[PDB]
């Protein structure tokens, strides 16, 4: 509940006074509250969005090393030089000529054969794997907004043995998902993938544990040497001239250089790109949408039979005004009454007590039988001046709040 | 006596379909991806089932998955003597903060 | 084309240390999650630890806590177990195991399956 | 003569009758034959362009880690946040707001501030030098064409102890340069540094063994971390969130990372400048240009009272064509008279020996006594038939050659 | 802020060795060219050896060629000369200094001019 | 007496222009770039002159480097009680292969 309370973009939607459809549109690191006549308040939010089955397409290299490298020159009309190492698919070449003459060993003075080459390393490689709809995983939580606790709460860690929060998992070929809620009923889930994304012209890239989305054809025109797939062992690097550049020649010999890390600078091309979470062989995202339309119908309130709670309340917290123009309060009920309902309501005149505003913990309930328990309660109150209305007869507690 | 519990034996002549389940709480299997794994004998264990319904490229479609409330179930349509060995359920407890596996389950 | 390759098993006197150590080929050893699993002749299958792509995170099994270390050295891309104060009852074939996932995420862990297995180094206590 | 013929791009400069100025375009790796009427031949060479005593003016930082990321974060209208480390120049900060609350740790529920720095440390970067015509130096080769040894002469090594090489320097202040070419004359050179380059634009920047010649503005407008000059123990870092980034920002924590190498972005930029060596705090440089006008008036015959060479040449060599059209022809003479002068032309008509076509060693001379001594020639011949006529009397050397 | 730190000298017999240092800060070290450059008490300087930036080429003075070996380690800028097979006439004050240039090119030797200079090392040949 | 030679001894009264001056061949000091440095009694040498006519920067204009043929003179244009000292030139020999020192001169 609280970590719904402070989300920024968090979405009030109400359903019918007897409906049982409502439809949502859940966003990541959003919450969305879900308010029903005579029904509990449900809190939807979306956790988690995981892709899974990349096969990988590219690897292009940013950091490399020459070894191993050697010159041969040859007279001219004495043919094209040769190396022994130049078929070799380990290493990179250059034919170049160079003015050779009488004092250089020659016998006619023209242009002689010269070849230089290096064995290719690479130090460090970045790769590029595809992406299909079909393997889409979205993760929504499921809580009960207010069951007394609920103010205890602010994360998903102890989801599992909590009865009043329920989390489900949605693929495009799985939308349908039922989560029960324990006390408060189950609800009903049928979503729809809608993230805006051309998978078929996306490739997932990795980089030294940065990794983002990027677009094919930008993938594809990336000037760094490059092998397709994978391998074990060593791969031929196709394109190994772009990480290394032959300089001025000599008479008898070429100098080979390797490039800066390209690290930098794709990171500069990347600046506008999608980020993405890596963990292990999926992949996690931090944008999305989903169309989900609820079933509520079995969304059952708690206390049906309950009694009243009789005894006193107090505040242990002076209450503040949220962002989203509700107020919450936390009191504390000295009481030894079993499970007993909540008197809450707001009112304007204290001798009607005629209820103004709404509860958004909607009919809260006690659930503790020691005494001073606490328990959070968030209201929807009027605009201007009210009364917010705890407990029943004389100790009953009131505090006024004015709504902007 | 350990945290998941499936039968330790069953049994079942060829072509019949055979189930194993495995059951445990709301902290490993009732949230958490049920994975299921085949150890031929003599042989290192094999990944047979992931998330909890899914094959492996590989793995032929006799085998499926499926979980209900805090108990997984193994399932093969058409039991083969080349499938005659044990499967392991396991998953991840959250309240232990421990990977569990199964006692296994010996096929025949 | 995965491939585990677990060595440094053998025969041990109770009490004393040993260091298991899985090779690992086929894959970016320093992106996903290892396991150990040992398992008894006859017996069914225990699991370990479980280290993060990064030895950011190490879980041990109750009966092994405070006893063994797992470990990574992404550099050389092996995997290390050092096992110290040995009982009779940590007789087992000891497989190294690829996760799926690299436990990068509070969700990896209930997301998480072995994925590769190895073909396992034998430790026997004998006494 | 040997690397000023075999050069690619080697000019021919023309005297006059009794001309005592004639103007040449020094470029580096070329050379510039110069010929006159009844002048030795001289060849010239511009052999070191170096720069030296460069003003640094500010030096950018391409690669940088992180270390002591502290944060710190307060509640809605709390007040602003503070650290420690927020005034230290040597760590960067980054003021941000983040939604606070009651399960969060305040009272009120709203943003509240949050900042979190962290130690900036460079790990490479690169420097950028101003350059004034007070900086440079020229130095160019000045040789004789046709001394009997300098067809074994290769380089510049042993020019001091040369008497026909010598080696002269201009500077702008000083641009001006004298120098005796032993029993050859002498030689002057007035040059323009002007018309150059133009180095008021441009800076001199190193990076990691790699320099080049980079234009002011270029340098000004890279979005790096720098400083102005030099400093030494640590000096003040400006701009430094260039390779610093601030992620996602939790309640009370803010992720810090650092940026990829900037190494391999700087030489993708440096494709088209002008690369130089480095010389400890001396730049260097190979790519030029230099007009100069040559005061060849005080050029002189060595000596011309000498008696024909009487004795019989024979050739040690094939003739071979230059890559200018010039023939080279080796010889060797096989009398003991003295030094004398070598007799050597073209003819067309081979009973008259009326020259065709000229010597580009003009008035070749034997200078040693001894026997058998060699002599390498250079002769400019007519386009098609004509005869290489070397010596005089019956035992005088023919041979037939072509010129397209 | 330029310093040069000379150290490793002090009393030593002929015919042993002798291995002295010259730490370098405030400078690029591996951009420069250095000399080392002694000076009996009461006599005039001598040059000694000389290494170019990358340590490629050495030349030392015609009193000590193959005695002594000039070296450099460029990434703890420091400067080592090994002088071995000593005499007495080599006691003298040794000065490490700074060159201009990085001898990286044919025209750097006579370009070549020492720019800053350390403090001195007394080394003592008695016998 | 070595490679280059300059006088051993010169001196002048404070206040007046002196010179120091050594010669060697064409294969030192013809071609290659003369260098001057000063050592005050009982201390380190001291940079003078570089490039044989240039001052590094906080030497004062009263010292001054020439080089004319092959031997290069030093300059002292009103001399100070400062300036007592030994004064070296050296320069690259390239027939020796082989940086040299000159003699030294003590100033008084």
């Amino acid at each position: 509940m609280i970590r719904c309370i402070g989300v920024s973009n968090r979405d009030f939607v109400e359903g019918m006074s007897g409906g049982t459809w409502v439809d949502v549109v859940l966003e990541h690191g959003g919450c969305v509250t879900v308010m029903a006549q005579d029904k509990p308040t449900v809190d939807i939010e979306l956790v988690t969005t995981t892709v899974s089955n990349m096969a990988e397409v590219r690897s292009y290299c940013y950091e490399a090393s020459i070894s191993d490298m050697a010159s041969d020159s040859r007279c001219p009309t004495q043919g094209e030089a040769y190396l022994d190492k130049q078929s070799d698919t380990q290493y990179v070449c250059k034919r170049t000529l160079v003015n050779r003459g009488w004092g250089t060993g020659c016998l006619e003075w023209g242009k002689g054969s010269l070849v230089t080459c290096a064995k290719f390393a690479c130090s460090k490689k970045m790769t590029g794997k595809s992406i299909q709809p079909e393997n889409l995983e979205y993760r929504i939580m499921l809580s009960v907004h207010g069951s007394q606790h609920s103010g205890m709460i602010v994360n998903d860690t102890g989801h599992e043995t909590d009865e009043n929060r329920a989390k489900v998992e949605i693929t495009p070929n799985s939308p349908r998902a039922e989560a029960t809620l324990g006390g408060f009923g189950s609800l009903g889930l049928d979503c729809e993938p809608r993230t805006g994304l051309d998978f078929s012209d996306l490739y997932y890239l990795t980089m030294n544990n940065k990794h983002w989305l990027v677009h094919k054809e930008w993938f594809h025109d990336i000037p760094l040497p490059w092998h397709a797939g994978a391998d074990t062992g060593t791969p031929h690097w196709n394109n190994k001239e772009a990480l290394v550049e032959f300089k001025d020649a000599h008479a008898k010999r070429q100098t080979v250089v390797v490039l800066g890390s390209q690290e930098g600078a794709v990171h500069t091309a990347l600046a506008g790109a999608l980020e993405a979470e890596m963990d292990g062989a999926k992949g996690r995202l931090s944008s999305g949408h989903l169309k989900c339309r609820l079933k509520m119908d079995k969304l059952r309130l708690k206390g049906v039979s309950y009694s009243l709670c009789t005894a006193a309340f107090t505040f242990t917290k002076i209450p503040a005004e949220t962002l989203h123009g509700t107020v919450t309060v936390e009191v504390q009920y000295a009481g030894t009454d079993g499970p007993c309902k909540v008197p809450a309501q707001m009112a304007v005149d204290m001798q009607t007590l005629t209820p103004v505003g709404r509860l958004i913990t909607a009919n809260p309930v006690i659930t503790e039988s020691t005494e001073n328990s606490k328990m959070m309660l968030e209201l929807d109150p009027p605009f201007g001046d009210s009364y917010i209305v705890i407990g029943v007869g004389e100790k009953k507690i009131t505090h006024h709040w004015h709504r902007s | 006596q350990s945290v998941l519990t499936q039968p330790p034996s069953v049994s079942a002549a060829p072509g019949q379909k055979v189930t194993i389940s495995c059951s445990g709480s709301s902290s490993n299997i009732g949230n958490n991806y049920v994975s299921w794994y085949q150890q031929l004998p003599g042989t290192a264990p094999k990944l047979l089932i992931y998330d909890s319904n899914k094959r492996p490229s590989g793995i032929p479609d006799r085998f499926s998955g499926s979980k209900s409330g805090t108990s997984a179930t193994l399932g093969i349509t058409g039991l083969q003597t080349g499938d005659e060995a044990d499967y392991y359920c396991g998953t991840w407890d959250s309240s232990l903060s421990v990977w569990v596996f199964g006692g296994g389950t010996k096929l025949t | 084309e995965v491939q585990l390759v677990e060595s440094g098993g053998g025969v041990v006197q109770p009490g004393r240390s040993l260091r298991l150590s899985c090779a690992a080929s086929g894959f970016t050893f320093s992106s996903y999650a290892m396991h150990w699993v040992r398992q008894a002749p006859g017996k069914g299958l225990e699991w370990v630890a479980v280290i993060s792509y990064d030895g950011s995170n190490k879980y041990y099994a109750d009966s092994v806590k405070g006893r063994f270390t797992i470990s990574r050295d992404n550099s050389k891309s092996t995997l290390y177990l050092q096992m110290n104060n040995l009982r009779a009852e940590d007789t087992a074939v000891y497989y190294c195991a690829r996760d799926h996932l690299g436990w990068s995420s509070i969700w990896s862990a209930p997301e998480s399956f072995l994925d590769y297995w190895g073909q396992g180094t034998l430790v026997t206590v004998s006494s």
